[PDB]
């Protein structure tokens, strides 16, 4: 599993 | 408590950031939610002063993201309108 | 307020996306131009730190799309390998 950040 | 903030897309995009999502690294222990995990200091979120960073992200545009991956979260917040509904929650 | 982003691509997903066009929905109210819409910061693009959400596309690898629809634009983006190069736009 991987950490999920996005920027919008 | 539950807020609902609304945005309009402008210069900085929505101008935050979310993490999270189900099937991903938790943002919280054992609390796979989508969560504003950054706020720009410039753009619309910055001036409409409604997210606060920690902040669980519910729904999107009306769409439940309580369970949501984290790209399906994403396209709600750019592949739609360019004007967002959420609904947070807070601790 | 002009600057070009350059990115490689790689074993790392590029991690942004442009929306807008003619004849799509736009990005923003009254603009229909091409805008960086989403970045990732585990991909390509946020590494670089050259580009930001909101900015605005004129040009892929010297190709100008201030005017291109959404399709034409991801269509030539697509075509941009190994190396992609952006001329974005950004406001104060
Ligand atoms: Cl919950």
């Amino acid at each position: 599993k991987h950490f999920r950040e996005t920027e919008v | 408590s539950r807020h609902v903030a609304c945005l309009a897309r402008s210069e900085r995009g929505l101008g935050f950031s979310i993490a999270g999502g189900k099937g991903s690294t938790p943002y919280r222990a054992g609390d796979a939610g989508i969560f504003v995990s950054r706020i720009a200091e410039g753009g619309a979120a910055h001036r409409a002063g409604t997210l606060q960073v920690g902040d669980r992200v519910l729904s999107i545009n009306g769409v439940d993201v309580t369970e949501a991956r984290h790209d399906h979260a994403v396209s709600l917040l750019t592949a739609a309108s360019p004007t967002i509904a959420l609904l947070l929650e807070r601790e």
